[PDB]
């Protein structure tokens, strides 16, 4: 027997990491005093920022804004600062000029997404990326560009994009994939009773047996769909040309 | 083998045929000077199936 | 200064729910009647800091609760990040930083645990008796073991069975080689170590883990292993290996 | 006897043999092909 129908149900994607505390702010310090605001603990929606209107570029190195919510990274740095809109190239892995070797180097092997002011004239060492070694510049321009650094390491990763927990979530008879759980067949409520820390249940056979819903905490029983091997009734050639079937 | 230039829409806006937000012309015209390195000189190169 | 540890040390090694079976699992456990050493740190004291190893057992009876938590970290000093755990009488206090511990932290009750910090990374905010835990790190994950239980002896662990139950999976990443107990002042408990060890499950039909048996005591649970039985009829069996 | 060679060849089916995973989906997610062809060749190897 096919699958008729696949609902497949995750939870509300909830929390909302608090993008708006620097992609929508209203402060951006200097480029040579660039602020790097660290993101963690928190579901990272790039939708938001992806379709938000009154962008003057959207620049992505090495991601796509529609793939990002599916990457789950450890740290992402959001580095907030003004420029003008001429040197907004220098924020670009392997740009050269007075704002890269002078005020904020981007790394040549930059992964992440640009979005989008004091010129420092006189430099000893050129700057390695990511670093603020702290000419005025008079606004008669400026341009809030955020850019998002994503460094995944050994640790556990906490910025994802779906939902984490707890949320809320439903089942109905399908194929039947919930969650971490996958495979075919049809569902019926059950009368058993799991520990509160107990989502599944298991046979014998260590097979998966029963599921827990996971926003309204009832317990489903799994019966995988019907099969069966057919059989072919029937005399002689020479005697009919009827069969019936098992 | 796509021949092709119809300007690629990344978003729901549609474009209606120019560049802008999310949209982008697929095609970007090779920078092939003398000047440039190696791995970006141009390459002559065959298949045969 | 010793006790042993009889029937203690069982926890729930997975959220999975079965029913009126027996499992054989192999993961850390307390070994069965291995003794624990039972500390009074302060008395003269001594609030050392103990290697963490591949997983530590923690066990205590108090009342005034003076035991407050306790500090994780590798070389104890602000150079790399370091955990603490702090009980306080409202709420938990879980941090991550770099911390600058001094040479005998307490709680003050002033707070000379520590001088300073440099960075921060994870906070996290949530008789007779006798509080049960159970401490392990491992791919980065610290995770806690609870379950609290009445007693009618102080000095020794008193005989029984009942499993920990899961409370905390914090995925953190952290590399750690010791710990020492936080306790506030103006002191018994005891420390055992886990091995890796094979076990069988008990569960009853509301999946509650109810006996165990280690694989590893004697050739008897050897055979009660083997057989996967609470029960063994007469004859011989093997168990074959050799030296 | 026949119960006990029935369960060994269903618990049969857990194993690696060598490969990365023991579900086909996971392979199938976490590879490109020209790797997953080769464990999903181990797998069946083993189960036949
Ligand atoms: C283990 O399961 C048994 C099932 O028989 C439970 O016994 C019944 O439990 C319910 C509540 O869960 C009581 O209302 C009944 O009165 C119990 N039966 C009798 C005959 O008294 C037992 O409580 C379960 N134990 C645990 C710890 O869940
Ligand atoms: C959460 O899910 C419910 C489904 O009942 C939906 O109505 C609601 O809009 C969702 N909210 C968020 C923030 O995802
Ligand atoms: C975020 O943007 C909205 C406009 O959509 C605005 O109303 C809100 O005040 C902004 N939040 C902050 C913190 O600036
Ligand atoms: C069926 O009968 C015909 C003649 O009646 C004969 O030629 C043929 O070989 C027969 N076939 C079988 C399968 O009996
Ligand atoms: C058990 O006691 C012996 C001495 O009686 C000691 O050497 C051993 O380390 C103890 N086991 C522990 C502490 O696990
Ligand atoms: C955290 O440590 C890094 C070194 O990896 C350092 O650059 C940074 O300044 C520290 N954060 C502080 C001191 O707030
Ligand atoms: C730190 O932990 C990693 C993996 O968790 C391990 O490979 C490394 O040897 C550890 N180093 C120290 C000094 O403990």
């Amino acid at each position: 027997v096919q699958p008729t129908e696949s609902i497949v149900r995750f939870p509300n994607i909830t929390n909302l990491c608090p993008f708006g505390e620097v992609f929508n702010a209203t402060r951006f310090a200097s480029v040579y005093a660039w602020n790097r605001k660290r993101i963690s603990n928190c579901v990272a929606d790039y939708s938001v920022l992806y379709n938000s209107a009154s962008f003057s570029t959207f620049k992505c190195y090495g991601v796509s804004p529609t793939k990002l919510n599916d990457l789950c990274f450890t740290n992402v740095y959001a580095d907030s600062f003004v420029i003008r809109g001429d040197e907004v190239r220098q924020i670009a892995p392997g740009q050269t000029g007075k704002i890269a070797d002078y005020n904020y180097k981007l790394p040549d092997d930059f992964t992440g997404c640009v979005i989008a002011y004091l010129y420092r004239l006189f430099r000893k060492s050129n700057l390695k990326p990511f670093e603020r070694d702290i000419q005025s510049y008079g606004f008669q321009q400026p341009y809030r560009v955020v850019v998002l650094s994503f460094e995944l390491l050994h640790a556990p990763a906490t910025v994802c994009g779906p939902k984490k927990s707890t949320n809320l979530v439903k089942n109905k008879c399908v194929n039947f994939n919930f969650n971490g759980l996958t495979g075919t067949g049809v569902l019926t409520e059950s009368n058993k009773k799991f520990l509160p820390f107990q989502q599944f249940g298991r046979d014998i056979a260590d097979t998966t047996d029963a599921v827990r819903d996971p926003q309204t905490l009832e317990i489903l029983d799994i019966t995988p769909c019907s099969f069966g091997g057919v059989s072919v009734i029937t005399p002689g050639t020479n005697t009919s040309n009827q069969v019936a079937v098992l | 083998r796509d021949i092709s230039t119809e300007i690629y829409q990344a978003g729901s806006t549609p474009c209606n045929g120019v560049e802008g937000f999310n949209c982008y012309f697929p095609l970007q015209s090779y920078g092939f000077q003398p000047t440039n390195g190696v791995g970006y000189q141009p390459y002559r190169v065959v298949v045969l199936s | 200064a010793y006790t042993n540890s009889f029937t203690r040390g069982v926890y729930y090694p997975d959220k999975v729910f079965r029913s009126s079976v027996l499992h054989s699992t192999q993961d850390l456990f307390l070994p069965f009647f291995s003794n624990v050493t039972w500390f009074h740190a302060i008395h003269r004291f001594d609030n050392p800091v103990l290697p963490f190893n591949d997983g530590v057992y923690f066990a205590s009876t108090e009342k005034s609760n003076i035991i407050r938590g306790w500090i994780f970290g590798t070389t104890l000093d602000s150079k790399t990040q370091s955990l603490l755990i702090v009980n306080n009488a409202t709420n938990v206090v879980i941090k991550v930083c770099e911390f600058q511990f001094c040479n005998d932290p307490f709680l003050g009750v002033e707070f000379r645990v520590y001088s300073s910090a440099n960075n921060c990374t994870f906070e996290y905010v949530s008789f007779k008796n006798l509080r049960e835990f159970v401490f392990k790190n491992i791919d980065g994950y610290f995770k806690i073991y609870s379950k609290h239980t009445p007693i009618n002896l102080v000095r020794d662990l008193p005989q029984g069975f009942s499993a920990l139950e899961p409370l905390v999976d914090l995925p953190i990443g952290i590399n750690i080689t010791r710990f020492q107990t936080l306790l506030a002042l103006h002191a018994a408990y005891y420390v055992g170590y886990l091995q890796p060890r094979t076990f069988l499950l008990k569960y009853n039909e509301n999946g509650t883990i109810t006996d165990a048996v280690d694989c590893a005591l004697d050739p008897l649970s050897e055979t009660k292993c083997t057989l996967k039985s609470f029960t063994v009829e007469k004859g011989i069996y093997q168990t074959s290996n050799f030296r | 006897q026949n119960a006990q060679a029935l369960n060994t060849l269903v618990k049969q089916l857990s194993s690696n043999f060598g490969a990365i995973s023991s579900v086909l989906n996971d392979i199938l997610s976490r590879l490109d092909p020209p790797e997953a062809e080769v464990q999903i060749d181990r797998l069946i190897n083993g189960r036949l």
